[PDB]
RNA sequence: UGCGAAAGCAGUUGAAGACAAGUGCUUGUCGUUCGUUAUAAAUGGCCU
């Protein structure tokens, strides 16, 4: 599994150990484990071979607002 | 003795050559004294350089993931 | 200048005053020599960086 | 409009508050007055700029303690004008000391950029040649000074 | 009151604002009457980014209270000024000083704020439009600032001359507000 | 130019004068004259380039 | 760079703020018109507040604060509030959204969304070849 | 040259007192000194040991005519300056101070020698004129 | 920090208490104390 900034792998034959800026969602919508965030942002991730992983990543004047340095 | 804290001994030498004068000094000894001084000047230059030194993304990359 | 001192050295020794009459030489020579310690400091630093990227 | 010529010759009290006009300030002075350290450095190295006037803005920035502050946001494109002046300024006795300080900082601040930039390197090769030439001139002046002591 | 860190009195001399460790809490009290009696922790005024940053951002060096008691200005060592509306504890940031602000004083009407610090520059903040006017190149950093007059005719300043480390050199400067010229130094 | 007398403090007398200039003069009221110059607009200089009116 | 508040019935200026250093490209307000948010070329978002009762009675706005959140110009800004939502969303030449809270704009946290979120994939890879 | 490099590598691991003699071998040339520093000195401990040995030697006799130890120190500083100052040992700083004090004397020496060297040049030239 | 010339020569940078954060333990802080000669960073730059 992968997202815009994260890649994860889950093994489906092993069970896991039991041990603000969004809608609070009071209303209804209608009416063995590997995790890495080193690679980001991700356009596309998939396997080329059994052991090769393809991770594709992304590589204008602005009004100047100086940062003070002493 | 020289050709065989040091500045105070050399500065004393530079005083000597002033006292001796141009006429008195002898050429053969002047050759030996010149060679020694040139060696010292090279050493003094060498040490000074040491003293100053003491004071002083790729498009495609191949990596192995750690799992 | 070097030949003037070598040849006329005896005459220059026997002058009542030298500092007033040769004041221009003393000022000019004094100025250059006073820069000498700084230029060695710059030269050592320039060699340090020049050596670094030449080998790399 | 007939009153401008009058200078108050017949009046009791003559009151004058007008401040005399000061000479217009140059671009580099205005930038320093407004604390534009980097821009003031740029105005130092512009075509047709007096050598003495270039030395002051470099001395003022050092006196203000802004030598690195003026040199942070720079690359090889905007660093060469400073190095070009340093190449010629090293020769003169008056600007030799200031060149030594400024050249020291850019090396200590742009070592990495120097490696990847060939044009910056060449500026250092010729600069090392010129400073080495100044070493010969200063060393000679000590020798003529040395023998000049022998005469007296 | 116990453990008073910092204390100020309004220009009228009728309101006292003080900060205590009971980290810290600011309380405002009327002196000659019981009309004004307020207290609130400094944490409420302080911003969250200020909480994330160093201690300079949470350390107050100056405090001023308006005559009516509706506004309270807090200066910080970081150089930021915060005007707090006492009715609802609403904060407003004024940020010009680069170093610690040393002196704050409201005008009699409350529409202007005099500030001074290490810049050796006295700033009149016009609070209606958040603008400001400057009196720079003073002889020393401004320890204290105050408006002195029934109509604010004069400004009284204390200058420090921090150049002399051996002794603290205070100078009292009385300026004419009309043209900002030293009436008495 | 115009006289001015404070409505509360009658003892206060003043004369204000202005011209096609970016400053205005005030004369409080005989060896010398106490004259002050108003030349600061506190951020609103763009709206006011003359005190003449 | 100025923000001006005009009386509608008389069509007259009530207040003038010289807030921005460049063009003001977009404006927005909260539900109760207690806050006015402005943004433009200078990459800053300014908050103008009339929340205090004394301000409300006098009808005077105050330049409460400003924040620098965008790396480039801010062309679009919008606000939304409900019982469970409080958003101030802005975007522009940087090509990314920035999300703030209207009520807690001065102190509240903000989120910078990714420039590209590949919900729809623009790239594929073939294992064979 | 390879034998001396391997011998020096072993002694650095063996903490031998013969490190100094290995460094003073005449077979060393300038490019090999560069090569040895870049390729073989991969541990901080070896870097510290060589610096301590060279610094102690030059401090004892900064005026030694044998230039080799200075060449080692110069390139050791130029190439590994980042790793050297990473070393936080107090004695290493003290050894640097002792070395700096000795070298600091030499640069004071130089203006006097140039003065003496100038006089000797004038003296030799006058003798040549008298000969002619 | 002491001495001295400016160069430098010797010697330091400790302990307790409290608070915050993270998870009794860890780090960081002190408008707290005792003793010794003993990076920064709230977009924040100066009138007429």
């Amino acid at each position: 599994f992968w997202g815009a900034t994260w890649i994860s792998r889950i093994d489906f034959d092993v069970d896991f150990p039991i041990n603000g800026l969004t809608i609070t969602d009071e209303s209804n919508f209608m009416n063995h484990f590997f995790f890495t965030d080193k690679y980001k942002p991700l356009l596309f991730v998939d396997l080329i071979s059994s052991n090769e992983l393809a991770i594709i990543e992304r590589n204008q004047k602005a009004f100047i607002q100086p940062k003070l340095v002493f | 003795f020289i050709t065989s804290q040091s500045t105070q001994l050399f500065q004393l030498l530079s005083l000597v050559l002033d006292s001796i004068g141009l006429f008195s000094l002898e050429g053969a000894l002047l050759e030996n004294l010149t060679l020694y001084i040139d060696k010292q000047v090279e050493i003094a230059e060498r040490n000074t350089e040491l003293w100053n030194l003491i004071d002083t993304l790729p498009t495609y990359t191949m990596e192995y993931l750690d799992i | 200048v070097k030949w003037c001192l070598i040849i006329h050295g005896g005459y220059l020794v026997s002058i009542p005053n030298l500092m007033s009459t040769l004041s221009s030489l003393h000022s000019t020579l004094k100025r250059r020599s006073d820069l000498l310690p700084r230029l060695l400091a710059l030269d050592a630093r320039l060699d340090c960086t020049i050596n670094k990227f030449k080998t790399l | 409009m007939r009153g401008s010529e009058y200078q108050g010759d017949q009046e009791h009290i003559i009151h004058n508050d007008k401040v005399r006009s000061q000479r217009r300030m140059r671009a580099f002075e205005r930038n320093i007055n407004q604390f534009k350290w980097s821009e003031a450095l740029d105005n130092a190295f512009v075509p047709g700029m007096a050598k003495e006037l270039t030395l002051t803005v470099l001395q003022e920035l050092r006196k203000r303690g802004k030598v690195r502050v003026a040199l942070y946001g720079r690359d090889e494109s905007t660093l060469e004008p400073l190095l070009n002046w340093c190449l010629k300024g090293i020769e003169d006795v008056r600007s030799a000391s200031i060149v030594a300080d400024w050249v020291a900082v850019v090396l200590e601040l742009y070592g990495n950029t120097l490696e990847s930039s060939p044009v910056l390197q060449e500026l250092m090769i010729d600069l090392k040649t010129k400073v080495r030439h100044e070493i010969h001139k200063s060393k000679e002046a000590q020798r003529i000074e040395g023998m000049l002591q022998l005469l007296t | 009151w116990h453990n008073v860190i910092l204390s100020n009195i309004s220009s009228n001399g009728k309101l006292l604002a003080h900060m205590c460790k009971d980290h810290k809490s600011i309380s405002v009290v009327s002196l000659f009457d019981d009309s004004v009696n307020l207290s609130f922790p400094l944490g409420s005024i302080l911003s969250s980014q200020t909480q994330s940053l160093s201690y300079n951002t949470r350390y107050v060096s100056s405090m001023a209270i308006d005559n009516m008691g509706q506004q309270l200005a807090v200066g910080f060592a970081s150089g930021v000024i915060s005007i707090v509306s006492l009715a609802d504890l609403q904060i407003r940031l004024l940020k010009w000083h680069i170093d610690s602000v040393l002196s704050l004083s409201f005008s009699h009407d409350g529409s202007y704020l005099l500030s001074g610090g290490w810049e050796k520059v006295m700033s009149l903040w016009q609070l209606e439009t958040n603008s400001q006017q400057f009196l720079p190149r003073l002889n020393g950093i401004i320890i204290d600032c105050q408006v002195l007059g029934p109509q604010g005719n004069y400004y009284s300043l204390i200058l420090q001359m921090t150049e002399n480390n051996s002794n603290s050199d205070y100078q009292f400067l009385l300026l004419n507000a009309s043209d900002l010229t030293s009436k008495l130094s | 130019c115009t006289f001015y007398t404070s409505l509360s403090n009658q003892n206060q007398q003043n004369i204000f004068t202005a011209g096609r200039r970016r400053y205005m003069h005030s004369w409080d009221l005989s060896q010398t004259a106490k004259i002050e110059k108003f030349s600061r607009l506190y951020g609103h200089e763009s709206t006011q380039r003359s005190f003449e009116n | 760079g100025s923000i001006k508040f005009w009386d509608f019935q008389f069509a007259t200026l009530n207040q003038s703020f010289k807030a921005h250093d460049a063009d003001v490209l977009c404006l927005t307000t909260d539900t109760d018109n207690n806050y006015v948010f402005s943004a433009g070329v200078d990459r800053k978002i300014f908050q103008f507040s009339q929340n205090t009762n004394k301000s409300q009675k006098n009808n005077r706005w105050v330049n409460s604060s400003n924040r620098l959140l965008h790396g480039n110009d801010i062309r679009a800004i919008c606000a939304y509030q409900s019982k469970g939502a409080d958003f101030l969303v802005s975007g522009g030449v940087e090509k990314t959204l920035v999300i703030n809270s209207l009520t807690s704009f001065s102190n509240g946290n903000y989120r910078k969304m990714p420039t590209v979120e590949p919900y729809s994939k623009n790239v594929l890879v073939n294992k064979e070849q | 040259q390879v034998e001396i490099a391997n011998i020096l590598s072993s002694h650095l691991e063996a903490n031998s007192t013969e490190i100094l003699d290995d460094l003073m071998s005449g077979s060393w040339t300038e490019p090999e000194i560069k090569k040895f520093i870049l390729t073989k000195i991969n541990t901080v401990d070896h870097l510290s040991k060589i610096f301590l040995t060279i610094s102690k030697s030059i401090t004892q006799n900064p005026w030694n005519e044998e230039n080799l130890l200075p060449l080692w120190l110069k390139w050791l500083l130029t190439l590994k300056s980042g790793e050297l100052n990473s070393i936080k040992d107090k004695h290493t700083k003290k050894n640097c101070k002792h070395l700096k004090s000795a070298l600091r004397s030499s640069e004071e020496i130089l203006p006097v020698l140039l003065g003496i060297q100038g006089r000797l040049e004038m003296l030799r030239r006058q003798a040549k004129l008298r000969e002619d």
